[PDB]
């Protein structure tokens, strides 16, 4: 019924600067029941906005709330280091439906990066089971979107990626990928080369390293 | 100040019952109503169960079945009652404070939001619970030890339940070391990487130990990376 | 002699655009909070309490007995805050009967934890008259009534003697 | 003023009401006035009016005097923003029949 679509999915800002995060339901939502709260990383959420206009009984002033029916904004003037959190709007009120839901998750992304690449082979111990699951990396890099493709001699695209990425470094502001091809050792011992291709922005030609 | 401790516990059986206790102080609990968020182990936040300062629970189709809402506004506490618990009910559980009644003097201000917060509690669903990490690393001969093209690391493979401690020669590595999170895998267990990049020809010199603390099951892993 | 309870005004219908869910922690039962089962609590919803006549011809053919109350709040942003309007007014009528209530804001001393107060006001609708309510705040509406027969014979005894 | 006493406090308070438009505005600098007199069981709002009422004692300005008894333990608060003929001495009073008003001229012996 009532649906809390926060557009956009992701922000990206460098510090000093000014956000605006947008939040627009399927139907009115008549201000006094819409807020929107801080859910600064590794932390337990935080109340900033309420009944739209509305500021948080202990929280700065660079926040801005403002909208009415169908959409509605909170601003950010100051975007200092802690203001890099993921954010909700929330519909709190008479319905009973809470509703809830929300994206823009406001990150650094300052000056473009490109992926490092790697790939290993499957160790002594893992292979003891007859089953392989190789790994691949792509180390440090600024823009998040990466698209990772393994070539098995021209295949495989099922157990492929097993994506595990981190957050931005207190230093660098950079990103780390590490996709796992998970298989049966019905195909394992059966071929010979082994790709993993890094299809990035930020590279200029897609780049595979493989082994034996 | 102003408080909500959050209780309870951590692992259950899938289709099991489990019950979060939720401590208050700082302020008058009968005159607030109450309500319980859970933040999946992913992202997003979602309500799952509210009550009034009446005692009206009101809950969402997807959990509407098998969780229950109760108040002791003499212990001051609120509870939640999970039963018959799904898959996709793991996460953390959060406590909070939206509205004052409507008849609460004109003191306590009157708004329609959450304010306090509680810290959380995590919950998870079994498969075959408690067991060990199994830790991989990389053998002699390898791809190329230079500058550029440097990145070694072990394999955290089949452990449960999470957390898993990263350590290179006990807190010495603070710099290039990369703990990558903990991601389950396809029937159960829990499975993380952790890479470190190498200088160009430090192979021997000083050799680094890949050491892993797992505190469920007490296991300890020192299997090092190619000496 | 006799009476017969009876939903007036019922709060599942009756108030549409008004939010009637309205209670206390001074009106306490078994742990909870609650309210006077016969009258009911109207507060402002979405935008604010917009205005209301709501209105009952007495077709009972007997004295029906309305309850209602009017409620003064202590603090000036309460005021604003449940009734969205700084300036209030509640106006009951019958063919015979006429009263303009102007709730006023008072911090009073704390009789059951209330700084603010609700005042409660009775009228007899006789058989064939209308009540009317014009209201833009503060009004606590009735819910049940009392359509009476009367008959002497009985009185009010203060005992503490047991009943057998 | 809290009842302290444990006997019922008899208060006293006045409410005046100017005769003319600059008067009210004179005395009390503001033209639209309030006076709040409470108890845990006592509410009252006073709004003084301009009238040019006959002259009582050589006055077209009158003061309406009221009064109210705070139980032990009650407390009497008094809010007012002009034309408050605010009390000075109060009675904290006993009571006890056998005692009355009598209308008479005879002298006391
Ligand atoms: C809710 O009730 C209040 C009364 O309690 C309504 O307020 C009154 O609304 C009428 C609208 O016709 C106002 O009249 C206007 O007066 C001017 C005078 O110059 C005239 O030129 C206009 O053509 C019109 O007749 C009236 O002033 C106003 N009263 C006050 C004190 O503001 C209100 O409209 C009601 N709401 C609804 C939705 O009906
Ligand atoms: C708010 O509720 C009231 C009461 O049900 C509605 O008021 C009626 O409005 C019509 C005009 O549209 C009048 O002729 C009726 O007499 C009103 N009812 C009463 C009891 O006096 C009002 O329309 C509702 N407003 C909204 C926005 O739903």
């Amino acid at each position: 019924e009532i649906v809390l679509t926060q557009s956009p999915g992701t922000l990206s800002l460098s510090p000093g600067e000014k956000a605006t995060l947008s939040c627009r339901a399927s139907q009115s939502v008549s201000s006094y029941y819409l807020g929107w709260y801080q859910q600064k990383p590794g932390q337990a959420p935080r109340l900033l906005i309420y009944e739209t206009s509305r500021r948080a009984t202990g929280i700065p002033d660079r926040f801005s709330g403002s909208g009415s029916g169908t959409d509605f904004t909170l601003t950010i003037s100051g975007l200092e280091p802690e203001d890099f959190a993921v954010y909700y709007c929330q519909h709190y009120g008479v319905s009973p439906v809470i509703t809830f839901g929300g994206g823009t998750k406001v990150e650094i992304k300052r000056t473009v990066a490109a992926p490092s690449v790697f790939i290993f082979p499957p160790s002594d111990e893992q292979l003891k089971s007859g089953t392989a699951s190789v790994v691949c990396l792509l180390n440090n890099f600024y823009p998040r979107e990466a698209k990772v493709q393994w070539k098995v001699d021209n295949a495989l695209q099922s157990g492929n990626s097993q994506e595990s990425v981190t957050e931005q470094d207190s230093k660098d502001s950079t990103y780390s990928l590490s996709s796992t091809l998970t298989l049966s050792k019905a195909d394992y011992e059966k071929h010979k080369v082994y790709a993993c291709e890094v299809t990035h922005q930020g590279l200029s030609s897609p780049v595979t390293k493989s082994f034996n | 100040e102003v408080q909500l401790v959050e209780s309870g516990g951590g692992l259950v059986q899938p289709g099991g019952s489990l019950r979060l206790s939720c401590a208050a102080s700082g302020f008058t609990f009968n005159i607030y109503d109450m309500h319980w968020v859970r933040q999946a182990p992913g992202k997003g936040l979602e309500w799952v169960s509210s009550i009034t300062t009446a005692g009206d629970t009101y809950y969402p189709g997807s959990v509407k079945g098998r969780f229950t809402t109760s108040r002791e506004n003499a212990k001051n506490s609120l509870y939640l009652q999970m039963n018959s618990l799904r898959a996709g009910d793991t996460g953390v559980y959060y406590c909070t404070r939206g509205v004052r009644e409507v008849g609460a003097t004109g003191d306590d201000p009157f708004y329609y939001g959450m304010y306090v917060w509680g810290q959380g509690t995590t919950v998870t669903v079994s498969g075959a619970s408690t067991k060990g990490p199994s830790v991989f690393p990389l053998a002699p001969s390898s791809k190329s030890t230079s500058g550029g093209t440097a990145a070694l690391g072990c394999l955290v493979k089949d452990y449960f339940p999470e957390p898993v401690t990263v350590s290179w020669n006990s807190g010495a590595l603070t710099s290039g070391v990369h703990t990558f999170p903990a991601v389950l895998q396809s029937s159960g267990l829990y499975s993380l990487s952790s890479v470190v990049t190498v200088p160009s020809s430090s192979l021997g010199t000083q050799t680094y130990i890949c050491n892993v603390n797992h505190k469920p099951s007490n296991t300890k892993v020192d299997k090092r990376v190619e000496p | 002699s006799s009476f017969e309870r009876f939903e007036i005004f019922p709060k599942e219908s009756s108030w549409p655009n008004h939010t009637t869910t309205g209670v206390s922690a001074s009106c306490s039962h078994n742990g909870e909070s609650s309210f006077y089962k016969n009258l009911l609590w109207l507060t402002g919803k979405n935008g604010l309490y917009p205005n209301l006549s709501k209105s009952y011809a007495n077709n009972k053919e007997k004295e029906v007995l309305v309850l209602w109350g009017v409620h003064h709040p202590p603090n000036i942003g309460d005021q604003r805050a449940l009734y969205h309007t700084e300036n209030a007014y509640v106006s009951v009528v019958s063919s015979h009967y006429s009263r303009k209530f102007t709730p006023e804001i008072a911090k009073r001393p704390k009789v059951r934890d209330r700084e603010g107060r609700i005042n409660y006001y009775w009228t007899l609708l006789e058989p064939g008259d209308t009540i009317i309510f014009e209201a833009n705040g503060n009004l606590i509406a009735p819910r049940y009534a009392f359509a009476l027969s009367r008959g002497f014979g009985s009185g009010i005894i203060n005992s503490n003697a047991p009943m057998d």
